[PDB]
């Protein structure tokens, strides 16, 4: 079974966020969100792969195909892998061009997930952007229009603070 | 080598290739019923 | 083309009697006498030899 | 174009004439494939001239019993040349004869310019000129003719035995290899070899006969035969039954 | 004697050698079926493709037979649904479709 | 005639297999006499000018299988029982119905 | 690719480009040799 | 086997039609196509 | 439904592609229908 | 009138006799295919094509054919089987191969290659099918 995601992105100023975090937390159901610190890579043989380490969970990698409605969808197959993956993909022949760590908070929902973070460039962490980014990644096998429609309602609820659209 | 507007094989009139759809009704070969064209005669012509 | 192995009706072995039948005919036996000597009593078996046409002999005249 | 399968190759089907996605089986197109065809199981002046040229080509080809495949190749060559129009000033008959000669050469059964002229009203000189112009126009080329190309036809027309034909072919090829006939025309060399073989075999053919079939003067045959005569035992095949011993072959 | 039971048949059968011939007409070469098969270009009607699946002609005599039967639905199926079903969008005001 | 132009006798079996026409070359003797009005006429005879090919009925006096014994026919892969009387056109045995 | 001459019954290798003709016989009718693949017949 | 009859799926015959679909076109008796409520046709032999 | 003036041909309808579909022969040589050829004739004459 | 299966001009045959070759027959069917180099660049050649080299092909397996595009004698052939693999150069090369009758199921009896009256290469393939009375 293979699933394709429904995600679409937007960014939020620093002063804005203080209202956004309270807005998102109350709007959706959750308890005491968690700060997620992960160190992501990108691998090219063309078959662009993303392997993420989080500061004791295992290295989770994910592939996103080419995009295929009010949503952006590309075939995705995400597979959890144990440690020592990076050297494994070196022996594969894959080459790493850049790697960036992401910092922020994520809030959940019934199916959809919201994660607010800022991209850090590595040389040694530097803020690539002054404003965070938020997406509404939804994972669902055999994607149908019904799942995407539900996101439209939720996005409209979040429209005032940040207006987000797929790109 | 491609369909041209205003020609005999006008893509508006219907589907050209089986793996294609006309621009008017956006229907495939089976679904599209074909759409008529017209020719303006500079001189009126009798009907046989 | 070639003598059938079995009588079509009753299945008696009839494929090993063609050469003997021809030998008897050469030895001047009547067809019925030759069939009797070969032991074909039932007319179903006698029909096999009596009505057989050995086209294989002429087919062998064509070079392979 | 399976809706659920971006960039999915749909397999053709013959039972229903539809293209179906192989991974889900969805029928994209109801009866769209037309298995009946897919599975094999007032004349313009230019067109009239082309038709007349084709008729002339067929006449010339049948005169010497050329196959319809050579005729078709000649027709294609004539179409290309005629549309190219670099020979528009030359007679359509000459263009057709040159195209026929080129078609024979390309099909690997070359006919001599004299042979083509015998069936065409156009002279050998004009045929050769049109042949050169056609080669230039087509930007193509024809493999150089060899003595062995004409041996089959010449020996068959002379009604010589297969052994004599083989002996003549071997003699001509060996003479060319040894360079005993430099610059000599392949037709002349073949005629001389055929004369040598015929005189060494029971079926003896005169120089006039061989020249008549081969299109080569008896004097030219004499020159080529004189060039190859000194080494006749070397040229002849090893397992050849000499009705007339090689030593006693005619000296001329 | 009856093969199934071995009982003597009451009537005495006339049996003997007769010269028979096998005609070229074999059921293998004549059997053919058509079920949702290929269709032609213009008529969109059945035509044999890569097999003997060209269908059977529902002639005027068969049409009259079904009319006499009164099976209007079956006749409509045979001539329209089975042969070349098709639907078109037509304007109510002016009968010509668009 | 082979593609190389070498004539060779055409057996009927070869014609059948190769889709050839069982035909015989036809030649006419043609005398051309030219009167120039100069009080001399020049008469030239062309012997056996080829004018075409006539399809040949098998087993006729002009067929290759004429006067051949049954053994010769077998060697040529021709059934001695074959009556001939037909033409091989493009390898198809054609019979002229009276 | 082995072909048997129809006249002299001589086997000869022939490629897809060279003309179909007996190497020594000159005969122009060729027959493909029986396939090496083995086919099973039920003696029925 | 070549000829087919389109049976509408009902709770009465859901299990029997499912068994026929599982058998498929390969072994008779079976099924050749499945038509969804969308009207699209699915080829069973192509999709096992 | 029928005016006498309409009997005179002033605008000539052009049948859709489905009416006179293009055929494929000897590979990909699109064999245009007789209707296509005639429509080409009228188009040329009308332009002239 | 044994069991009524011979009624109305019908016949009851002995299955054992049929098994013993009674009225058994051969059906030879000959397919002729010619390759023609007619056209500016429209040439036909006998060869086993590939699912990618040609412009389009079929799900039918082409493994039966040989390097010359011809099916060898002694090979069982059923429906949806290619006996002659031909390719016509597109003005890629479109697949011009020929198939058999779906009902027909026999063995390739004799494959011959020659030049026709036109001088074009062509192959005649005789397929042998055994007809047991039924
Ligand atoms: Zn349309
Ligand atoms: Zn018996
Ligand atoms: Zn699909
Ligand atoms: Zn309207
Ligand atoms: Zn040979």
């Amino acid at each position: 079974i293979n699933m394709m995601e429904y995600l679409l992105q937007g960014s939020v100023l620093d002063h804005s966020l203080e209202s956004l975090i309270h807005r998102l937390r109350g709007l959706c159901d959750n308890m005491e969100p968690e700060t997620f610190l992960d160190h992501e890579m990108v691998f090219l043989l063309p078959f662009v792969l993303r392997a993420r380490r989080s500061m004791g969970a295992p290295w989770h990698l994910r592939y996103l195909g080419q995009p295929e409605r009010h949503a952006l969808v590309r075939n995705c197959v995400d597979i959890a892998t144990s440690e020592n993956l990076t050297d494994f993909l070196m022996e594969m022949g894959f080459r790493m061009d850049h790697e960036f760590v992401a910092k922020g908070h994520l809030f959940r929902k019934g199916i959809m997930k919201i994660m607010v973070y800022k991209i850090f460039r590595i040389l040694s962490t530097e803020a690539l952007s002054l404003s965070y980014l938020v997406e509404l990644s939804v994972v669902a096998p055999a994607g149908q229009d019904m799942v995407s429609d539900d996101m439209k309602n939720f996005a409209e609820q979040l429209k005032p603070l940040v207006h987000l659209e797929k790109i | 080598g491609r369909p041209k507007l205003g020609g005999l094989m006008d893509p508006r009139q219907g589907v050209i290739e089986r793996t294609g759809r006309c621009q008017t009704c956006a229907g495939n070969m089976t679904e599209c019923p074909g759409h008529f064209g017209h020719i303006e005669l500079a001189k009126p012509v009798f009907h046989v | 083309m070639i003598i059938p192995v079995r009588c079509f009706t009753c299945g008696k072995i009839v494929g090993n009697k063609w050469e003997a039948y021809l030998g008897l005919l050469q030895a001047e036996y009547t067809e019925g006498d030759a069939l009797d000597a070969l032991g074909l009593k039932r007319y179903c078996c006698r029909r096999m030899l009596l009505a057989h046409v050995d086209l294989i002999e002429k087919l062998l005249n064509y070079a392979p | 174009t399976c809706p659920n399968h971006p960039d999915a190759i749909l397999v053709e089907d013959y039972r229903a004439g539809d293209m179906i996605c192989p991974e889900c089986g969805l029928v994209v197109g109801d009866r769209v494939i037309d298995v009946g065809s897919e599975w094999r199981t007032t004349m313009s002046s230019s067109d009239r001239a082309m038709m007349n040229a084709f008729k002339e080509i067929t006449t010339m080809a049948d005169r010497i019993n050329l196959p319809r495949n050579i005729v078709d190749r000649t027709n294609n060559l004539f179409k290309q040349v005629y549309e190219q129009k670099s020979l528009k000033g030359r007679a359509n008959d000459a263009i057709a004869s040159a195209c026929l000669y080129i078609a024979c050469r390309q099909e690997g059964v070359p006919r001599t310019f004299k042979e083509i002229c015998a069936v065409s009203r156009i002279s050998k000189k004009e045929i050769g000129r049109c042949f050169k112009l056609i080669l230039k126009a087509l930007e193509t080329s024809v493999d150089l003719i060899t003595t062995g190309d004409f041996m089959s036809r010449f020996c068959s027309n002379l009604c010589l035995p297969k052994q004599v034909q083989m002996a003549a072919t071997h003699i001509a090829r060996k003479a060319v290899e040894l360079d005993l006939v430099p610059g000599r025309s392949p037709i002349s060399v073949a005629a001389a070899a055929i004369y040598m073989a015929s005189q060494a075999s029971a079926e003896k053919r005169t120089q006039k006969e061989i020249g008549d079939i081969a299109g080569v003067a008896d004097v030219t045959i004499r020159q080529s035969y004189r060039l190859i005569y000194p080494r006749a035992p070397d040229l002849f095949p090893t397992d050849f039954k000499f009705d007339t011993p090689v030593d006693k072959l005619p000296q001329l | 004697y009856n093969g199934f039971t071995g009982r003597k048949i009451t009537s005495q059968i006339f049996i003997g050698p007769t010269y028979y011939q096998r005609l070229k007409h074999m059921v293998d070469d004549k059997i053919h079926s058509r079920a949702r098969g290929p269709i032609q270009i213009l008529n969109r009607q059945p035509m044999e493709g890569r097999s003997r699946d060209g269908g059977l002609r529902f002639g005027e005599m068969e049409r009259d037979c079904q009319i006499a039967h009164g099976a209007a639905q079956f006749l409509r199926e045979r001539l329209f649904e089975a042969s070349d079903p098709y639907q078109v969008h037509v304007c109510n005001l002016c009968g010509i479709m668009a | 005639w082979e593609r190389d132009g070498a004539p060779s006798p055409m057996m009927p079996n070869e014609a059948r297999l190769r889709n050839l026409t069982y035909s015989a070359p036809l030649y006419v003797d043609i005398t051309k006499t030219v009167i120039k009005e100069g009080e001399e006429q020049l008469q030239t005879q062309h012997q056996k000018t080829f004018i075409g090919k006539i399809p040949i009925m098998l087993r006729s006096t002009y067929c290759l299988l004429n006067g051949l014994t049954d053994r010769d026919l077998c060697e040529l892969n021709e059934c001695p029982l074959d009556p001939g009387g037909y033409f091989i056109i493009n390898g198809s045995e054609k019979v002229l119905i009276a | 690719m082995i072909y048997i001459c129809g006249e002299c019954h001589t086997e000869n290798e022939i490629k897809s480009r060279d003309p179909i003709r007996c190497r020594e016989c000159g005969y122009r009718i060729m027959y493909k040799k029986r396939t090496k693949r083995l086919v099973v017949f039920d003696a029925r | 086997a070549n000829m087919t009859f389109a049976e509408i799926v009902t709770p009465f015959n859901i299990d029997r039609l499912q068994e026929l679909v599982r058998r498929g076109n390969s072994q008779y008796p079976g099924a050749k196509y499945i038509i969804r409520d969308n009207g699209d046709r699915i080829d069973l032999r192509f999709h096992p | 439904y029928a005016r006498p003036e309409w009997m005179i041909v002033t605008v000539l309808p052009v049948p859709p592609l489905s009416v006179r579909p293009a055929v494929v022969m000897q590979g990909s040589a699109r064999n245009q229908d007789d209707l296509t050829h005639k429509l080409a004739d009228i188009v040329k004459i009308n332009n002239q | 009138s044994y069991t009524g299966y011979n009624q109305e001009d019908s016949v009851i045959m002995n299955r054992s006799a049929v098994d013993r070759g009674f009225f058994r027959s051969v059906f030879y069917r000959s397919y002729k295919e010619q390759e023609s180099k007619k056209g500016f660049d429209q040439e036909e050649v006998f060869e086993k094509p590939t699912r990618e080299t040609c412009q389009g092909m079929r799900h039918a397996i082409y493994d039966k054919l040989d390097d010359d595009g011809l099916i060898a004698p002694g090979v069982r052939v059923s429906g949806d089987d290619v006996i002659i693999g031909k390719t016509v150069t597109l003005p890629t090369k479109r697949d011009c191969s020929t198939f058999l009758r779906t009902s027909e199921t026999g063995i390739v009896d004799q494959v011959m290659v020659t030049l026709n009256q036109e001088g074009y290469k062509f192959c005649k393939i005789r397929v042998r099918s055994v007809r047991i009375p039924q």
